[PDB]
């Protein structure tokens, strides 16, 4: 994985040169916005049960999904969709921080799609989940933490399609 | 007809026609002389079936001849008549093929756009033909009912 | 079960048409920009909004 | 069911049935209708279990359906009651299996980790299938109900 | 021409309803209305 | 596309054998069924709309959120394109049932089935429930008709609701 | 099959399906029982029919058999042997099944390469064919010895 | 693995309902013939070792395959070909007591053809083992019961084409 | 694909309800930035030629990815980073006008990351042209419209990482 | 693809500089080889399908394979294994006459392995085919031209393998 | 080159190579001295061609060099006559290849787009070209000259 | 021809011959004096070359003039010597032209269908033209033998 500043060293290194100004300028940009990412951080590790919980009971929850047939039917089921949210949730709060969705291709998008068509996973419900987890964490959160939250929750989203 | 239907898979995939389809136009000259029968019957007695049909649909649904409906005037009326007229002759001509292609030629392939085009309820007129069903099937014999039976019954499938 | 799977890609059908992803669409598909016909439409449609 | 379970110990094992488990599948199969009359029994009286259990654990944890609780609500002692007749369902599989097997990978992996989820008490819910096995007890005779409570009690063990 | 931000600006929250029972819990919504 | 004689064929060709009497025996009752396959089979083409219908009315009543807001029954696009795979399942049901074997229903509408599914969000219970609706109105009118053998109108229902459904234990 | 070629039929039109088809298959149907017994005499006298027609085809052509001939030598000749009795099975197999569907899947796709990489002249082996025919001709009724000999004519043509 | 009542509770699990009288009757069905599996699988339980015995002297000894060069020829591959007719006598004996194929789904054909392929093992040869086995097994268990073994010995060797 | 309406309209009909106090929010503002939109994306498709030429200059020229060994070396393969340029500033302006990022999820990200990773194209240098082309475009068109493109931009921007 | 000019030329053409008199030696080494690789491919082509029919004869007919429930039992199945021994010829000459394995792993092996693997194509077997056409080829053409026609079937093994 | 067309026409035919491809192949490879020859030459004075077109070039057309031109400037001027360098480079390639297939996929194909992205006047890349080929026939034997400068005004003529 | 399949495949890349295709010419007007020269030597040799090779041909092969042959009786063995002699003079169009353009376009595509309905084997045209490439290497020097048995190959590779 990288973040923002790994991301530019390691360009700069793959150019072979020392920091230029642009790079020093979004340095500074990532510096200047890392108080809030900090913050929304803290607020996601606050409540990062209750997005989920909540997210749930705003798309899955008294539906197809969770009714008899449906792939959310069983306990072990239900157990396993509630940590994949947890999971998606967790990384993409590291993708916040880190101001980066490198992770996300690195831990959770690698094999994801393959994983989920093997399983017969509904890939148009977690999608409809994720955006569920969107909604409620943009609530929770505020504006623009919220915005960036929502990015890299689109990237899961566009990961998983 | 069968025959035409196994020669055009005979020019489909280019070769002559094979041992079981021969055998089924074999079968199908074997009961030919029963199909003709059930054709000369059909139109020797076709009156009483569509008399008993129209009464029986008309009955059922009033509201053609009810305010709001299609049916109001005798050429309407004739019309409707020649309507069953023409489905009961189709569905001879299609007992003399063997088979369902006439029908598809001549009184199947848009016939839904076709009534659409004309007002003319699809539901009614597949109520139209379960009761003229009815009407030939009480008049028919019983394995002669069992043999002309399903061509008015992909009658229904295809109009509905 | 089915001893294969060909894989579930999301599938995204239009539920309906509106104005905005017509015009869009319709230069999307022709790929292009939104020359001064879809420009002319998206104006009409904002100020009728 | 008890046919699966011995032949997947006897896979872990690598070996063939053992002569002591086809006598239990022998002893399953004879005693078949009368697991088969307790289950069309519980398919008789599911309506009425669950009613007189949950009448038990409202008036014994009326936390239950006090305002901000779990099942506070109409739709929330609903739901409370849907869950309930889902473990009467699953008892019933159980019943008829003849293992737990079909109990707890339906209903017991996972079990904690969707009622923390949930916020549901999983003792109080450990509870209602308590009330659930002495309504059963009680409309329905001595040996058969110690058969259907050895899986009520393990759905007990398990959940709480 | 600060009107422009509709993605921009700040993003408006929305009224999602929780989902409810439905009518295919309705005979436990009136057995829960005659236990009351 | 494989139906019984095909795959009997099949399964000794794979062997090289020749037909034992055990191959007749089973040739012998698919060619004893048939009549009773046939008349089935017409029977499907007979009451095929009205059981759809009233499949699918059965199915909407007992899953009423399908018809709801939310649910994948909900505009009339949703609910023709409902009633066009119940016609579909029961289609490929009477094709099975003449051909006494489901291997036309693994070609054909199971192998890509939950893959369709998954990708447009429609649920994959609802649908083997009104698979089965379609198979007890079905069976019981069979019963109620003039039909000898009834037994083998479950298999290609049965096997849908095998196929398509999940592993729950 | 026939059942394979009517399902096939009607599910590339999307119809149900047909009478003419449902007649064919009952036909078939019907037929299944004389089938059956021309399947069971071929299999019966499978032995007879390989070494007769063998002996035939290698009186009537001694060159395939003599030095620098494809089928010289012992092994070659009970690979030739083995190759009859391969589509003999095959005969059978298709009187089974009611037309030539599984011998042209099984043994009559490629077989012109097939043979002409074995260095086998292919109207030799069409020679093995014909005398099979002849001798299953021989040992049964006039029928069933046109029926059988459809399919083996069927092979007369995709091998010649 | 699912057998016949595990199909049905499967079944109508995923329809959502109780057991209905076709569920009583299926599993009435499965009870009845429960007797005959279980006596089937008793005298092969005994007679395990004898089957394999008989089926290798039927179709694989005294041939190409066992001679030099033959992928039967080192004893090592001799023990592990016992040990394959073994797994495919316990594993049918398994789907007969269980009347399903579903084990063999899940734990003999799964990847069984990829193995045989790496490994050099010949298909058409140990598929005419396999036939040697029902043979032996319906001469030595009877017709009714030896027809049940074969239908799941030829559901394995119709996996193994 | 579908617009910010179809967003707003899909998430009344799933919750059954009408237009009732923030849908109207958000529709008012789509239709008030609309023509701003409209005469912003104009300006692009005027000027899209100039945008990816000094865009191309700020960000790609003079470096390693132009020189020989680089990935935008020959003719064909300068030509196709052109043409990509091109694709993205059309798609932007597309998301802009729609006011919703899934013609970016429907059309671009679906499978950008799999021709990208199997031809070889360097995600930092693309991420560095379409920052390149946001900053070009908020010189050219305004600061908040320049945005409204950049937001959209750097959706690409974290797709692509 | 790439033949031996062109690969030479990509290679001075990644690092960018001029023909060097090392480069210039691959050139020799390859015009002294052509008319070699010209009769070779020439005889090989006149002779192609007696090729295939020694490696068959040689290696696969009387194996397990032709028996009943083998992978070449059927007659298409035959006629597709001498398709395929065919088709490896072809591509071997034309890689021997390029002198560079570019087309082999251009159009013959990127994706025949997992192409086998859902047949269930024996790739041991078939690699004993192609090893069988390597000595008959080597037999027919000579010792150099046999060893370099041996060379590209061994790539095609690899890439099997 | 000409081996890699042949064996790609031949690849898409589904055919060997016929020998009236395979007497090109070996007259191509028995040719190439001359070829080399000419590739070795050009390297070996391939700065001289550069400056002397380079300084032609300026001269003929003083718009390149002059305020508001495309080439205003000193590193226009550097990457104008490193451009002219990769177009010499890419003749010297054609010369090796003897086929203009390399100067295809390297620098012709989305010339007039790279070039209308650049600004670059492509009539003047074509006069620059045309002076490298007068250098170039100037500094080397005529026929040489004449089979080099093919190649050139190749390019010259696919650029303008 | 070599010029003409230029100008096609030149047609089709729609430009103008590349300069090594002008090299091909080249290299084609050089050859064409030898290739001539060999043209009329072998064509001067016409006579004796396929009476060696009819002679030849059954010595290897004797069941052709036995009876039960194709060619038993003098107008049969004329006829064959015939056809040698047509091939041969295709060998002439093909040295002349320089590509196998003519031989495939006059008496090579659909050579298979043409001795398949003549019952001819070809193997032992094969045969025939083998043994004319060992009579004309005979009296043939090497380089215009091995010239000339590049287009014999040919011929052998396609017909056999
Ligand atoms: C500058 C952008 C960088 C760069 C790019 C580069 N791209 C290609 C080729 C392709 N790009 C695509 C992508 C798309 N096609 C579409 O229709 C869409 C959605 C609108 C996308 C995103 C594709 C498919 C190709 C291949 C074929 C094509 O040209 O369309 C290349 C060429 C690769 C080659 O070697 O031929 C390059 C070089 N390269 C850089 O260095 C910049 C970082
Ligand atoms: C009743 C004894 C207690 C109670 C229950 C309660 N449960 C829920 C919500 C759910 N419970 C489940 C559980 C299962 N689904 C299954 O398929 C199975 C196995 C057969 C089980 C055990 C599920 C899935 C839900 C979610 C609802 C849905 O299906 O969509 C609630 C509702 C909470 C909410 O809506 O947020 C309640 C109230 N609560 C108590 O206090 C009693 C102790
Ligand atoms: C929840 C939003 C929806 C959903 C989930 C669901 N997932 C599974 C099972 C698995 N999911 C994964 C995926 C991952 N692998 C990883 O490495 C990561 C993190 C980077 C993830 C998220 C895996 C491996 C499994 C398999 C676990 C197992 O073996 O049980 C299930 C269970 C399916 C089952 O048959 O048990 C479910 C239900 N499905 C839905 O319907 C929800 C909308
Ligand atoms: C009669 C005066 C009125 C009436 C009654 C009625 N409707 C249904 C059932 C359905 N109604 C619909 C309608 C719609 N689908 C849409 O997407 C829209 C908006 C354009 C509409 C209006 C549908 C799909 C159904 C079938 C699903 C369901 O059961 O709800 C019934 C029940 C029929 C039955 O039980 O068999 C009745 C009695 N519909 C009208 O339009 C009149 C206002
Ligand atoms: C009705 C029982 C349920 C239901 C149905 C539903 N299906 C779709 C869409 C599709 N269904 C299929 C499936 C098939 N294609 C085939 O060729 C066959 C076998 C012959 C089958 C079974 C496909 C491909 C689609 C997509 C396009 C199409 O309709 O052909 C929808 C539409 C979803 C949408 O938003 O577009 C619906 C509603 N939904 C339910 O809830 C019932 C359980
Ligand atoms: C006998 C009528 C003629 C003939 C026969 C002959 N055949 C072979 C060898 C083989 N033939 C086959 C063909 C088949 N295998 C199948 O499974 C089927 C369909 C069921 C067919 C048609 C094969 C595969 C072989 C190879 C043997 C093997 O099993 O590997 C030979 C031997 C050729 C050799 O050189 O070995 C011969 C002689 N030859 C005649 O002259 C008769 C006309
Ligand atoms: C002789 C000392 C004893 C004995 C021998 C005996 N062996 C067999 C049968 C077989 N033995 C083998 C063993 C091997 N194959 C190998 O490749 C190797 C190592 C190189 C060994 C040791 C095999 C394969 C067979 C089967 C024969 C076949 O080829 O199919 C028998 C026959 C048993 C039967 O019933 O057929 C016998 C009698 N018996 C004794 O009493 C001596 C102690
Ligand atoms: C000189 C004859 C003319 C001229 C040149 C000029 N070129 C550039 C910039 C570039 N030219 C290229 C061209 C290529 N690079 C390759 O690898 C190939 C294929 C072998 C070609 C054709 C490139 C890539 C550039 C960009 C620089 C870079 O390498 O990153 C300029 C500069 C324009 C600018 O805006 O910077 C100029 C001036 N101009 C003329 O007028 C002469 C006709």
């Amino acid at each position: 994985m990288q973040d923002a500043i790994t991301a530019v060293i390691n360009s700069a290194d793959v150019q072979g040169k020392y920091l230029d100004g642009a790079a020093m300028d979004k340095l500074k940009s990532y510096f200047a916005s890392g108080e809030l990412r900090v913050r929304a951080a803290s607020v996601i590790s606050a409540n990062a049960a209750t997005i989920v919980k909540e997210a749930v009971a705003k798309s899955l929850l008294y539906s197809d999904v969770t009714r008899p047939g449906g792939n959310m039917y069983t306990t072990r089921r239900y157990a396993a969709c509630i940590r994949d949210l947890d999971y998606y949730l967790r990384y993409a709060t590291y993708a916040m921080l880190a101001g980066d969705a490198s992770i996300l291709d690195e831990r959770v998008l690698n094999g994801l799609k393959e994983t989920y068509n093997s399983l017969g996973v509904p890939i148009s419900s977690t999608v409809q989940a994720i955006q569920a987890i969107k909604e409620v964490t943009a609530s929770l959160v505020g504006a623009d933490a919220g915005k960036e939250m929502g990015v890299y929750l689109d990237y899961i989203c566009s990961g998983l399609s | 007809s069968v025959v035409s239907q196994v020669i055009l898979q005979a020019d489909d995939q280019l070769r002559y026609p094979t041992s079981g389809e021969l055998k089924g136009i074999q079968a199908f000259l074997t009961t030919g002389a029963q199909r003709i029968r059930i054709a000369e019957t059909l139109a020797e007695n076709e009156k009483k079936i569509v008399d008993q049909a129209q009464k029986q649909l008309f009955k059922k649904h009033p509201e053609y001849r009810a305010p709001g409906g299609n049916a109001y005037g005798q050429r309407q009326y004739n019309q409707c008549l020649r309507d069953y007229g023409w489905y009961l002759r189709l569905v001879t001509y299609g007992v003399l093929a063997g088979n369902k292609e006439p029908i598809e030629t001549t009184g199947l392939i848009g016939v839904k756009e076709m009534y659409n085009s004309l007002n003319v309820p699809v539901p009614g007129m597949v109520d139209a033909v379960t009761v003229l069903k009815d009407a030939a099937l009480g008049l028919l014999s019983a394995e002669d009912a069992n043999e002309t039976a399903p061509y008015f019954d992909y009658i229904i499938q295809f109009m509905s | 079960s089915v001893k294969a799977s060909g894989g579930s890609s999301l599938a995204r059908p239009q539920l309906y048409q509106t104005v905005p992803v017509s015009a869009i669409s319709q230069a999307e598909q022709q790929d292009r920009f939104l020359e001064g016909s879809e420009l002319n439409e998206l104006t009409a449609y904002f100020q009728s909004g | 069911s008890i046919v699966t379970k011995s032949i997947v110990n006897a896979d872990a094992e690598a070996r063939y049935l053992s002569p002591g488990e086809l006598d239990r599948i022998k002893a399953f199969v004879t005693g078949g209708a009368a697991r088969l009359r307790i289950a069309e029994t519980l398919t008789g009286s599911r309506e009425t279990i669950v009613k007189q259990a949950g009448d038990r654990l409202f008036q014994k944890r009326p936390d239950i359906v006090s305002p901000g609780g779990n099942a506070y609500g109409e739709e929330m002692t609903a739901t409370c009651l849907r869950d309930m007749d889902y473990y009467l369902r699953l008892v019933t599989y159980g019943v008829v299996s003849g293992d737990v097997t079909p109990i707890e990978e339906i209903g017991l992996v996972g079990v904690r980790e969707m009622y923390r989820s949930l916020g549901t008490p999983i003792e109080a819910v450990a509870q209602s299938v308590r009330e659930m096995k002495e309504v059963a007890s009680g409309l329905m005779s001595s040996d058969d109900a110690a058969e259907a409570s050895a899986y009520f009690d393990f759905v007990i063990g398990k959940m709480s | 021409p600060s009107q422009v931000a509709f993605a921009s600006g700040d993003p408006i929250p929305q009224n999602v309803a929780r989902r409810t029972p439905g009518p295919s819990l309705n005979r436990f919504k009136e057995m829960a209305r005659q236990v009351k | 596309m494989r139906d019984a004689v095909t795959t009997l064929i099949k399964n000794y060709d794979l062997t090289g054998r020749y037909l034992d009497r055990n191959a007749m025996d089973e040739l012998k009752a698919y060619f004893e069924s048939g009549s009773a396959r046939i008349a089935a089979a017409a029977m499907i083409n007979a009451n095929s709309a009205t059981i759809v219908k009233r499949a699918a009315a059965q199915l909407f009543e007992e899953i009423p959120e399908l018809i709801r807001p939310s649910g994948n029954a909900y505009t009339t696009r949703r609910f023709s394109a409902c009633l066009r795979d119940m016609d579909y399942y029961l289609r490929y049901a009477s094709y099975a049932l003449i051909a006494a074997d489901n291997n036309v229903l693994d070609e054909r509408v199971l192998q890509g089935l939950r893959e369709t599914y998954n990708s447009l969000g429609v649920p994959i219970g609802p649908t083997v429930r009104g698979i089965q609706i379609m198979k007890e109105m079905i069976e019981a009118m069979a019963e109620d008709s003039s039909l000898n053998s009834t037994d083998f109108i479950a298999s290609p229902f049965d096997h849908m609701t095998r196929e398509l459904s999940e592993l729950s234990v």
